[PDB]
RNA sequence: CCUAGUAACGGCGAGUGAAGCGGCAACAGCUCAAAUUUGAAAGCUGGCUUCGGCCCGCGUUGUAAUUUGGAGAGGAUGCUUUGGGCGAGGCUCCUUCUGAGUUCCCUGGAACGGGACGCCACAGAGGGUGAGAGCCCCGUAUAGUUGGAAGCCAAGCCUGUGUAAAGCUCCUUCGACGAGUCGAGUAGUUUGGGAAUGCUGCUCAAAAUGGGAGGUAAAUUUCUUCUAAAGCUAAAUACCGGCCAGAGACCGAUAGCGCACAAGUAGAGUGAUCGAAAGAUGAAAAGCACUUUGAAAAGAGGGUUAAAUAGCACGUGAAAUUGUUGAAAGGGAAGCGCUUGUGACCAGACUUGCGCCCGGCGGAUCAUCCGGUGUUCUCACCGGUGCACUCCGCCGGGCUCAGGCCAG
RNA sequence: CGGGACCGAGGACCGCGCUCUGCAAGGAUGCUGGCGUAAUGGUCACCAGCGACCCGUCUUGAAACACGGACCAAGGAGUCAAGGUUUUGCGCGAGUGUUUGGGUGUAAAACCCGCACGCGUAAUGAAAGUGAACGUAGGUGAGAGCUUCGGCGCAUCAUCGACCGAUCCUGAUGUAUUCGGAUGGAUUUGAGUAGGAGCGUUAAGCCUUGGACCCGAAAGAUGGUGAACUAUGCUUGGAUAGGGU
RNA sequence: GACUAAUCGAACCAUCUAGUAGCUGGUUACCGCCGAAGUUUCCCUCAGGAUAGCAGUGUCGACCUUCAGUUUUAUGAGGUAAAGCGAAUGAACUUUAAAUAUGUAAGAAGCCCUUGUUACUUAACUGAACGUGGGCAUUCGAAUGUAUCGACACUAGUGGGCCAUUUUUGGUAAGCAGAACUGGCGAUGCGGGAUGAACCGAA
RNA sequence: CCCACCCAUACCCCGCCCUCAGGGUAGAAACGAUGCCCUGAGGAGUAGGCGGCCGUGGAGGUCAGUGACGAAGCCUAGGGCGUGAGCCCGGGUCGAACGGCCUCUAGUGCAGAUCUUGGUGGUAGUAGCAAAUACUUCAAUGAGAACUUGAAGGACCGAAGUG
RNA sequence: AUGGCCAGAAAGUGGUGUUGACGCAAUGUGAUUUCUGCCCAGUGCUCUGAAUGUCAAAGUGAAGAAAUUCAACCAAGCGCG
RNA sequence: ACGAGAUUCCCACUGUCCCUAUCUACUAUCUAGCGAAACCACAGCCAAGGGAACGGGCUUGGCAAAAUCAGCGGGGAAAGAAGACCCUGUUGAGCUUGACUCUAGUUUGACAUUGUGAAAAGA
RNA sequence: AAACUUUCAACAACGGAUCUCUUGGUUCUGGCAUCGAUGAAGAACGCAGCGAAAUGCGAUAAGUAAUGUGAAUUGCAGAAUUCCGUGAAUCAUCGAAUCUUUGAACGCACAUUGCGCCCGCCGGUAUUCCGGCGGGCAUGCCUGUUCGAGCGUCAU
């Protein structure tokens, strides 16, 4: 608004390689760390799993459905077996999933 | 990063006609629906999978059904655009799954189709009888025949005894080995050819 | 819309800058050339018609049917498909028509203002009428309601049926597909494509699983996508022109278009062109009868008006600048600041209040109690009781206090 | 112990005190007179005493010079858009953003809807690629607040460590015996991790690009109009006493 | 370089076009709170730049630690005045010691001891450095003052001007010219020097 | 050398304004708490920075706002408030609309630009109104006759003309 | 004259040109009288006189799987004479 | 010879002076009518002082009396003087040349237009 | 003392600010697709009882027809209208017409109201002369018709 400006107060006093035809869809691989892995489970089922009322079932998480292609390994996991389906996985993320007692399945 | 070095004021497009254009579009849609009644306002579309590795997780509506899909559904290609089915002669069926899905889509549409006779006094056997011509209908095929499950389900549950063993050596090692084999496919072939030539020479 | 100020281009860097995917709006698909109708040019312009046709011709150096790559042609095979004519009803556009105060009082020249009593309202949008009008008038809202024309959509209903044309399924086979074109070199230009772009000129100049593309040059071997050098097609999109219409936190006659007016006018320039200024009496002309002075313009009386302090110089009528009248100052500038004085002209303040003690009036909304009601639940209001040493006003006296200005 | 001047802020009591029936002790009362209106007071005009350069503007350090100003009325100059950045307010918060569009409407309003997408939630490298916990998310020294009074310690700062990517060196088990790259080191590096802080919007300041606070140059370019003046030429016409030699 | 319609070293008309200017002119109410500056350091100069310094608004952090254009004390520089040489010796002599201003230092955030290591150094476990532990709160170890803190963020002008005292370096026939500190002015009214950028008093 | 005296916006005491700082104020008899009460210090200012207020055109809400028994505007040696920009009232003129408060909004505030447009002064009843030889008498017309007409005179062009 | 000197964007275009060396075009000087200090050979003017010395595009040869690279040859002008 | 070309001198001649005087017409002047403009911060007596070599206004003095007319050319005003000159430019423009980059014209080569027969020399 | 100059006030002037008004601009939105050889846009010249312009119109000239409405127009003059109607009006609508000279502009020209050619009709004594009136006569190209040209190719 013009009535709040300073002019009204001052009235009276004045490298590397080139890549031709880059297609960004070739390089689409969003990543999620394992410390956010349980947030993809729906809230009621996640609280049941974390409380321990599901001792005979394991959650199967499809990262590509949630929009992720790579499972990275920042954080720690609870001691619950989880099946994770991913296009890519880091070595530490696989190591932590295996310690948690699940398995990383490769998909395309 | 301001691109104002041309005569930009000559080519400024404001959009004060946005509500008026929405009103005009809605009036045109109402006129088209009234002209097309009792047919739906749009055509039946197939389910296709989006290209590239970024978007192949998701399915959407395609342009038209293939000739192979129409043949497997038993709908002739000249009858199909006259009963509200879009036809695309360019698209092919490289795999059985999309073909089966679109054939089932066409069969569901054919089971729900009500076909009025060309002459009321002389019905044919391909036509819907008058006792079955009265039913509650739909007028939006994009709504009633949309994409029901566009992505895969993000969460399922299996028993702990059904947990897979996994690829031997680990998924990370499997990915590294796949990349290494793809990079060394030609060198190993050349080495094997040279070894075979040497064995043939000095057998 | 996003991709994206990204990939990329760029002296000495200022800068430049797409596309695929994805969401949406809108969606609609097709016609030729390359084939022998060959048991029948089956095609077509024009003329004359008795409207039945008949002629002059075009055309075989190819006019119809058939086919267009999604295919098709030939076969095989057995089922399906079709032509006309009515048409209820609906929609579009002009046309007839639509509610309620001019009720009473005051101000006013005039109510359309103020007050009272009403009424209409799917209408209280807007405008007019002698001042702010829902009900004075035009219109406004809503369903409809008179009369007319031309189209479109359409529930259904009558009939002909297969000479012929058309669709579906299978197949040994066949399956023509655009040349100075594509492409290459070179030059200019252009592009983000100054290694990967397009266009054009000159030179060379193709092919038959061929050819083009696959954004780093080349050879070899693969792969993936289409099918150029012929052609048609609605919608979503644009719109400082034209026509019709509705609006605005826009401007209010030096503003807003140059133009609210006989404005692209008057005027200027040989010409191309340049290009203004300029709105408002009053409700109604009622635009001053008549008398008188002047040659006249006009003046003075006297009417008109609500007002001429509105007289076609016209609503209001500021300043600069001028005239008259009144007051004042002035020995080579005035103006201004502080402070008196003189003269002229003014705003306040004050006019008496409150409280006691007597006397005279006029009334019982004195205290207590009873009932009802409300409240903040213990305080109040209303009705009865006061019977005048009690309350409330008024009038005469007296007294205390407080009251304006300047001073000792 | 006299004589004089200027002033009287405050507004129940409270306090410190004293010479203690009260007081000169945390700020003036008491008595009296005239007048009650232009008398006091005020405004204007003028005289008098004292005081007092003509305003911007420019320049440099400053003056002077220079430039503008006859007078009055009306316009008349830091604006809007896009993109940044910091700060303020607000909503939601590991998310956030309805408005391209669709639905709806009392119709450019308001209300409602959701796929995609943008930004954020992960970085590093030219790239292929790889990708963030030894530890109650570490130790030490401070540190508001809390504490059961032993300590716990926010934000933040300093320092030493740990993890991720890039660079260099070494090269384990294994093996398509030529691939793979574990383990262990060393330098820097990156606004990297180490118990998320962002997204949207409002307001203000500053930049950056546009005519960009307003008024001007000699210019440059595109397309038109002129030989009625004047210059030269062509065609066709007209005109110029009387003397001397 | 004449003339080409009062226009000619390139006519006139309209447009691009509101062309550009770093140069000139102008740039619109009031009050209140703060409030400036001229080689500091680097870059090839003029037709140059940044940058330090000085300012204002917001905040935040325990606005916590204290700090200071000052004196004193210890010790430097200035040993230079001076006293004596019945002290030695002879400004260059010294027991002692000037004036003006001036550097450094003056605590618990400190001092010292001890233990090891050293890749420093030393003949050297020797000094020094790095760690380790301990002792010293009995006074926290001069004076005076102390609404004077710190860190960010954003914003703005000025950043090789004039005059003067003192110190210093050069000069001229005489004028004078460079630096350093300080004060004043540009930005500032008042009293006095009759008058006034640079004087005195006082803001 | 000595005594007295004169006066600065400097110094001392007192009043008032503003700014800054430090305190008090709820089982609220309680407050534009954005208030009130107590105490102390301070006051120049260009470039520059910040805060608060005043004013103008328009918009939403509100004041059951003003107004033909006179809105707006204008004039005023008439007054009141404010440090100030300004605000309010009286008197006169006038004729149809306008204002206060809280928000919103901007084409929002002039002495200058050899501005822009329009209007008006002093100069000033001034400079001039002086090339081309020149006018005069009577009568008529008329409100009015040097510059109209008729007559009467006097002159000029002087045939490359004032034809 | 299949020419000179000009003009035009081009033209089956125009001019000089209804022209032809006693002509046309371009220069310098400027009536008459006077008048060409003496001699060259550096720059310049012009000689198709031999060379390939420099040497473009096209064309020719060699290598290579090709992109390409390397070689001679090489007009006018320059150079040499 | 010719010349509105530049220069020196001689005779004649004379108001060029010496040395000024006088006359005429039209103005100026006065009146009737008519009637501008330039310019204008405000104004107009001086002297000394007013550091920046400048005062009209300040300081200190001299002084100083309404309202006017004809002249006048010392200041003050007054020159399309915002001229001319000098200085500066991210200056503009005309002009010149072995300045740079280009270019019309001209010239040289090659490919195409471009055909039909011979003879000779090389493959 | 007056006059003069200046200051202050009242009234009167000068001038056109201020206020209020607005059949106008400006911007946005919505709808529509329609110029011309069947002669457009533009230009000129004319037309009313009394008009110069603006407006409307074209020698049928501020207009004709037709349809609708239903009593005006108005500045003056003159007439209305059988008002129980083929009907006023500077009315509205608009399907039928008129539409001068031009202009792409078309017989050739045009700085001329210049000069022609073809075919009809009428009038004046008129087979011959004169006059008037009507319809025609541009260019490029297409389809067709008809008349042609050329040893260009042939047959006879």
């Amino acid at each position: 608004p013009t009535r709040f400006s300073k002019t009204r107060k001052h009235r009276g006093h004045v490298v590397g390689m080139r890549h031709f035809h880059l297609l960004r869809n070739h390089y689409w691989r969003p990543s999620i760390n394992i410390d956010k892995l349980w947030s993809l489970v729906p809230s009621d089922v996640r609280e049941q799993y974390l409380s321990g009322q599901k001792k005979d079932t394991a959650p199967v998480i499809d990262l590509l459905s949630h929009g992720y292609a790579k499972l990275l390994g920042k954080g720690r996991l609870p001691e619950i077996p989880v099946v994770v389906r991913a296009r890519y996985v880091s070595a530490e993320a696989e190591r932590k999933v295996k310690e948690a007692g699940g398995v990383v399945e490769l998909v395309a | 990063n301001n691109h104002f070095r041309k005569h930009w004021q000559r080519r400024v497009r404001c959009h004060f006609d946005q509500p008026g254009k929405k009103v005009t579009r809605r009036l045109a849609r109402r006129a088209k629906a009234a002209a097309l009644a009792p047919r739906p306002v749009d055509k039946l579309r197939p389910i296709v999978r989006c290209p590239t590795v970024k978007y192949n997780r998701r399915t959407r509506l395609g342009r038209g059904f293939t000739l192979e899909e129409l043949k497997a559904a038993g709908i002739p290609r000249l009858l199909a655009p006259t009963i509200g089915i879009a036809v695309d002669h360019r698209r092919k069926n490289l795999s059985e799954e999309s073909l089966a899905a679109n054939v089932q889509r066409l069969k569901d549409y054919k089971a729900r189709l009500i076909l009025f006779p060309r002459k009321s006094n002389k019905p044919k056997k391909a036509d819907t009888p008058k006792d079955q011509q009265t039913a509650e209908t739909t007028t939006s095929l994009r709504t009633s025949f949309g994409v029901e499950q566009p992505l895969a389900p993000g969460f399922t549950e299996i028993s702990k005894s059904e947990i897979p063993a996994g690829i031997e050596g680990g998924a990370y090692r499997a990915l590294r080995k796949a990349r290494s084999d793809a990079r060394l496919v030609g060198v190993r072939e050349k080495r094997a050819k040279e070894k075979a030539e040497a064995e043939a020479n000095k057998k």
